[PDB]
């Protein structure tokens, strides 16, 4: 439903499982391809926006209709493919 | 006729006008070099009633007697003119003892055969020539030469009068007169001369010690490889505009390549050199202890009284023995002057200096002075030829060449030595821009000690100091004696042009300048930089970078004046980032604002790690976008306190942006200055 | 294999680096493990070039400016952090290469 | 330091023309050099111009060897006339304050102060002194005294202790307690050039004498003012002084002293822009006498509503102006005016600048008109010592000089009782005495402005005068010192062209400009640019054109009118290239252009009534100049060369125009140069795929340019192909290796046009010579010249091209250098003596050879058959070399024509064994004076 | 509408597609020919996607030249040496347009 | 009206005349130009007097080439193989036109 970052390449979802970006994927200027995995992890303090410094990704994505994904700059992303391996959550994504 | 007949037979000993043992007569070509300047030599000269006076003058060891035994028997040959031709020539230094006589006396007295005809050649002035040498060794008393000046020849005068009549030209006036002489004593001739004429003499240049060396050495590969060991010291390549010391160089180097030792060490430092070609003159196991004492001690004698040329009685006070004599002159340490009998000196001056100092260093058991009198700076002032002593002192010190002499010739060295170098330490300190000179003089006598107890103890106390490099030397110096530096505290470095240009070469000077900026990682108090008038490369500026990004570095205060290449700006700024110790930054200079470098200004202002307080530019040309960009930046920036952006193209737009920003109640800049544009905040001006 | 490196890179447009000989280099992708291990692979690709785009309009990114090359091979980026070459190799005329971050100390 | 050596050398140079210049500078690195001389990097010396070149030689070189160097030189390029004079020479408040207060602080003790005449150094001294007076400086200064050679030259012997208490009797009494302090003294000697015991009587010169040579209160301190011509004896008088040099007012100075007079502003402003327009005038504005003439002036003409413009244009036409406005009308003061004329020509001719009373009686100059010239402000009464005159200002008493020159000479005034100190026109235009006095060269000026006749009219018409009518053809008669047969020197062509300038009438222009043939300009403001239109648009045979235009001419890129005013004049300028159908060679070089004037300067040289034939760019700014110039030189039929140089980096529009500039149909281009241009392969692979098309271009050269290697594979790899054209080919520097040589070798086994090659300055290496060498050996190669200066190659390449010259090849021209063949040199000489070579010419210059090798090239002259050239140089084979040699030739009389090296001529020996080689041999001529350090360069290859 | 300003040069990024000082595109509309010695093309402005530049290889042969060029009195010079005259320069619904015609050789 | 008849050849005699296997005078009157592979071209047949054969190396490179060939099916080959179609060919008021295209390939 929403993802709240904790950490810097760390995501806690509306249940607070974590979610760990692995890889960022440039193609063209308009395709940008970021991968997801939900894997419990040790936690920390909550790295305040400002200790984050400037990243790609946004702070915080919400679920949009038509299989998307809003992020909190407002920008749009779209659902490729989400599975299961060996009890381990994926979610991939792709820039519009 | 007749005369010149009798005068052939005396040729022949002025007939040997090369260098003894020079291979093929290098010296003609560096003897007629000069013939082109001297009046009376040349015919096309205007035939006036003046007559001149020729004037030579240089350093010691040029070998101006030479020139003029040249220009004597130039004139003696004479080309068939209507006048006559009679050459005699006076030696100041049998002229300071002969008692009072006239001159035709004075004049025969090596010539007795012409002595009855002596009053008829004086007769006919025009045809005479007159050769006065040494003016440096004439000893008289105070003014002696202003007295009682005569103008008849035949009158008996003493000798001071006489040649105080004759330079000063009041007797026989239409002769030729050609005085040579030493700098030292030039100010006498200003006085005593009128209307007179100089000449320069330098010797060797550059291309003439190539070709001696390959004349001397025989095979080119050698030659090359013993000329490149000389080229490397540059203090040592100096005195190789004398001809004896390039033979003294050429003879070393050649004997211990021949069995095959290594030579690099050698030509490292003067004090090795010679103290290798000392210990190779004697053979091995001769017990000359007693004869070494005496060659100190007389050499010492005319070191302190200015006195270069000894006669047989001078050496007899000494005690000095024939034996002795004999082996001195087979060794190659006195040489006998040919023209008078009676005469003697040492081979250079470096070399009397250098027994001198052999002199203070060994140990004890005449008018020589104290080592403090030695050091005092009123005699360096008064007698400046003690200088060079002073570094072959420093040099005498080591501890390893000491040993070598004590088992060559079995002496004994006073163990006080260092001690009382030590002790003249309070004498050095100038913490000002004076230090520059005195600094190169207390890291050259350093360099020439080469034991490091003797630096760490004598550069402790140091807090500013100043460095003005010129050359490979200078930068190997300074590396080898700063190093152990811990209380500095600022440092201002300044390159001249030429340091920076041959692949061996570029290589050496790059692992040169590698070596030097280790200053800057190792030593942690230093705080305060400033780099002005600089010629550098991409390398060595890269490397000046890469030195002072490392994370020791704790500088405070940087400024930057007319470096190049422009890119060195660039670069600086580029490693600045991040510094965080860092609070003030100045930058001058005259370039073009590229893309990049307007990247990275704003980058370094933009950075969240930074921490200045202060910023100033000057001489910067851009346009009205990229100061807009700038200035737009800028606000993002939260540190900054003062700001100054004197003598700066600019743009209207970019002066308005900033006139914007200062009123903007977002920028937290508090001084601001926008001076020669082409016209929290207290103080504001336009 | 390649044994000249590049001298130079600027950000010209977002995700066009230029080099010292103004040939595009383009980051395929970024590939991250933990705060500490970070890594990208850069190619060489001749691309259209376009007008290049004010740092303001770039915007935040992770990767830095631009790069510059000191001796003992390491890579000096704007933001004070080294990047250690890993591998730089030619294919039938394609070049890759991968760069490292070293966390300073 | 010495001022006077400077000047005296820099005034000779300048009148050198170009040709000349580049010999002298030859010649003089020929002579031997001082070892601080050899220091200096070569390329300076010769960018140097005439004045900068003197500033080098004296702050390295010591005096007596400039003094024989420069008269050596001159007499060997026999420029008689020149070495006879290198011979002779040889052998209101608030404004004063503001200066002084800053010149003061540049200051036993000798000090100089020497400035040009009117700068103020009397205030500054006065100025000295009343500070001394007033405590305000340093209280050490106890004591001061006042000498002026004005009225010491006439008071007889007495004792320096009542000279000096002469004007204050009251301290005699105290003269012996104030000179007991010698350290607390200060001497002001004020006035040179108008020129022990203090209680023994002796004459003033002795007393002056002794002072200046501080024989009398040694430890007293001295400062003295006079002109720069008077300062020589100084040199001699005084030990170790100081001197310093005074400036006067500057720019904003002049607008203080225009706002001070005229009061309003809009007044001020209007006629300080009037004068500044004039530059010439605005120098001599400096001395606040010049600036009170035109402020008076302009305020009296606008104050009558009269047009100031006319006033302005001309010094002449001011001077004149005012002096009629100094006199009351109806008068006719003839007699008054040639008597003023005279005394300011006698004043002149002595050197003298003040005049007693008794002087003006020895003329007959009648006191009552001293009433006249006193109000009128032409004498200036001094107030201080009584009895005294002197003129307004040095310029005023130049105009009168002139003025009586050209006055009518009444007949039997030779018959006067006295003998004038006067001269005559073709005295006063000789160059000698411009040396020897250099205060006639304005005069020449105004005399040639009063030429004019609307003036002579004017002035006759206010004073009623009778004006003499040769002078338009006196002044012809010095035609000589324009028609020297040769081009002059850039100081002479501005001289000539400000002369007729001032003179203002074109029919005394065109009989002057008629023969010009040659011509070179260096301009640094507007007015000499006015100039050169205004004179150089009559000329008919003019050939060539040398340009430049230093920085501040035209405006910095972005003030308008002030640029707008300078296009204008440019405009006119620059039709001297669409005129004149005969000029047929351009060049220009170091030029702060800025892009409007270079559209026009090619505007007018698009036209069809140019006929050029050859162009040379380099070192222009902006970078635009050069593609505007690729863009405007296409299709002209004439053109047959081209030059391009500077710093560069092409821009795609640059490589469109140099790539179209070789693909157009009309072209006839013969020779092609390029330099400090970069671009990437690409580029240049594109470029050299339009150089198949051309079918005219002949030769190519790269100088300073980057391959890289990858363009030089691209441009063998090209070559290779069965129908190129090109035949020269020439890569001067271009960063090359070894890799390359292959492909290069390649070129010379298939090609059938090429026949010639360079490659200077590339250390391509022993390797890539034995691949070429590999190249050459096939039957088939058509190479002529090989050029290998500087390529660092060692024996075992040596030992290649022998090898490869062995063979019956067709190569004859071969130029090696600096790279060093010594040990190989037999190898070189056993090849010579094969009988299948064919070379003709050969250069070994600076080869690092030794005496010893003298006897293989010796046997194999004397064996050789074709070789007819040889070079060498630099060679230790001076003496003995010389002597083995010439020994050797001594036997056979060989095909060689011309053989060089370098010799001493002073040895009797090897006099005589020239002497017989040449009787037995005298078909051979050997050159003697090798020692240029010139190398042969790559223009003929 | 007149317009009183004039581009000071037109290169050739691709075949029919020309750049001025400014960067804006100008596309060639028409092609006029009265006679042998008359010729006088049709510029017009529009602003399209530009794609890589065609190298001089690539655009061949053609009838207009690769780059004019403003020079004083008012009148262009092309890449060819040839004199191109200004007939008229006007805004039209916010359109510019301009028009070019050949001089006979001199 | 519309004229079924049309030139089998048509090859290039001066400087902008063609002349067809008739000898009739064709020439250019306007070019239009959509885009590169979009391009017309309009002729007229005017009766001239014809100079000397101007050999194409004098004409120099133009845009329409120096041959141009009719096929069936409206097909038409050029000099440089590029291939032509026909649009309209009308005679009206006793002054024959024909219209050109461009085809892409």
């Amino acid at each position: 439903d929403r993802l709240w970052a904790w950490e810097k390449f760390v995501y806690l979802d509306e249940k607070q499982h974590a979610w760990l970006p692995l890889t960022i994927e440039i193609k063209d200027r308009l395709q940008l391809r970021v991968l997801l995995r939900r894997e419990d992890v040790v936690l920390g303090r909550p790295m305040t926006p400002t200790q984050i410094g400037p990243s790609l990704l946004p702070i915080m994505w919400q679920l949009y209709p038509d299989g998307r994904y809003r992020s909190s700059d407002s920008s749009f992303w779209r659902l490729v493919y989400h599975i299961k391996i060996d009890g381990v959550e994926d979610m991939l994504l792709e820039l519009l | 006729e007749g005369w010149r007949n009798s005068m052939e037979k005396q040729s022949l000993v002025w007939k040997n006008t090369f260098w003894q043992g020079d291979i093929d007569n290098f010296h003609d070509d560096v003897t007629l070099r000069n013939q082109r300047f001297i009046p009376f030599l040349n015919p096309r000269t205007p035939r006036k009633l003046t007559p001149y006076t020729v004037v030579l003058h240089g350093p010691a060891g040029v070998g101006k007697t030479t020139l003029a035994k040249k220009c004597m028997l130039d004139w003696t040959d004479c080309n068939l003119s209507p006048t006559l031709r009679y050459a005699f020539y006076l030696s100041c230094k049998e002229l300071s003892r002969m008692g009072p006589c006239s001159f035709a006396e004075l004049i025969s007295k090596d010539w007795p055969e012409l002595q009855d005809d002596i009053p008829s050649i004086l007769a006919q002035a025009q045809r005479i020539l007159f050769v006065v040498d040494g003016l440096d060794e004439l000893k008289v008393p105070p003014g002696a030469l202003i007295q009682d000046i005569c103008g008849d020849w035949e009158k008996k005068k003493p000798v001071p009068v006489l040649l105080g009549s004759l330079l000063k030209r009041k007797m026989l006036p239409r002769a030729a007169l050609l005085v040579t002489t030493r700098p030292r004593a030039l100010r006498d001739l200003q006085l005593l001369a009128q209307q007179p004429i100089y000449v320069r003499v330098e010797g060797f240049l550059e291309e003439d010690r190539r070709a001696y060396f390959l004349r001397h050495f025989g095979d080119e590969d050698q030659a090359m490889r013993a000329f490149e060991l000389m080229r490397s010291n540059a203090a040592l390549f100096q005195l190789g505009s004398a001809p004896a010391v390039c033979w003294i160089v050429c003879t070393t180097l050649k004997l211990q390549m021949e069995k095959g030792e290594d030579p690099v060490p050698t030509c490292l430092t003067r004090t090795g050199l010679f103290l290798r070609f000392l210990c190779s003159r004697f053979p091995q196991g001769a017990q000359l202890r007693g004869a070494l004492r005496t060659l100190s001690l007389l050499a010492a004698q005319g070191l302190w009284a200015q006195m270069s040329v000894f006669h047989r009685e001078d050496l007899e006070r000494l005690g000095v023995q024939e034996s002795d004599l004999r082996l001195f002159l087979d060794g190659d340490i006195l040489r006998q002057d040919r023209v008078s009998k009676g005469c003697y000196s040492f081979i250079h001056l470096s070399f009397q200096q250098f027994l001198t100092a052999l002199f203070y260093a060994l140990e004890k058991e005449w008018d020589i002075g104290d080592v403090q009198k030695l050091l005092s700076g009123e005699e360096r002032l008064k007698n400046p030829d003690l200088i060079q002593v002073g570094h072959f002192l420093f040099g005498l010190a080591n501890e390893k060449r000491a040993k070598e002499l004590e088992a060559t010739f079995g002496c004994r060295m006073s163990p006080d030595i260092k001690q009382e170098l030590l002790q003249c330490k309070a004498h050095l300190h100038a913490n000002k821009p004076l230090s520059v000179t005195d600094l190169k003089e207390v890291l050259g006598c350093l360099y020439e000690s080469q034991e490091e107890e003797l630096a760490k103890v004598v550069v402790a106390p140091f807090k500013e100091i100043s460095i003005h490099l010129t050359n490979t030397s200078e930068v190997m110096h300074c590396s080898f004696s700063l190093k152990h530096c811990q209380d500095l505290q600022k440092l201002s470095l300044q390159v001249a042009k030429g340091v920076f240009l041959w692949a061996r070469q570029d290589l050496r000077s790059l692992r040169l300048w590698t070596d030097f900026c280790s200053l800057f990682s190792s030593n942690s108090n230093l705080k305060f930089l400033e780099v002005k008038q600089s010629f550098l490369s991409d390398s060595s500026v890269r490397i000046l970078c890469d030195h002072v990004t490392r994370s020791t570095c704790h500088l405070q205060k940087v400024e930057i004046k007319n470096v190049t290449p422009d890119t060195a700006y660039r670069d600086f700024c580029l490693a600045f980032i991040g510094k965080k110790t860092l609070t003030h930054l100045t930058l001058a200079g005259h370039i073009e604002w590229e893309r990049t470098m307007m990247l990275m200004l704003c980058d370094l202002l933009r950075n969240h790690k930074c921490n200045l307080q202060y910023l100033r530019l000057g001489g910067h040309c851009a346009t009205p976008e990229q100061w807009a960009e700038f200035f737009y930046v800028l606000k993002a920036n939260q540190s900054l306190k003062h700001l100054r952006l004197s003598a700066n193209v600019l743009l209207d737009e970019g002066a308005m942006l900033l006139y914007k920003t200062m009123t903007r109640p977002k920028h937290f800049l508090q001084m601001l200055s926008l001076e020669n544009c082409r016209l929290k905040l207290t103080h504001l001006c336009l």
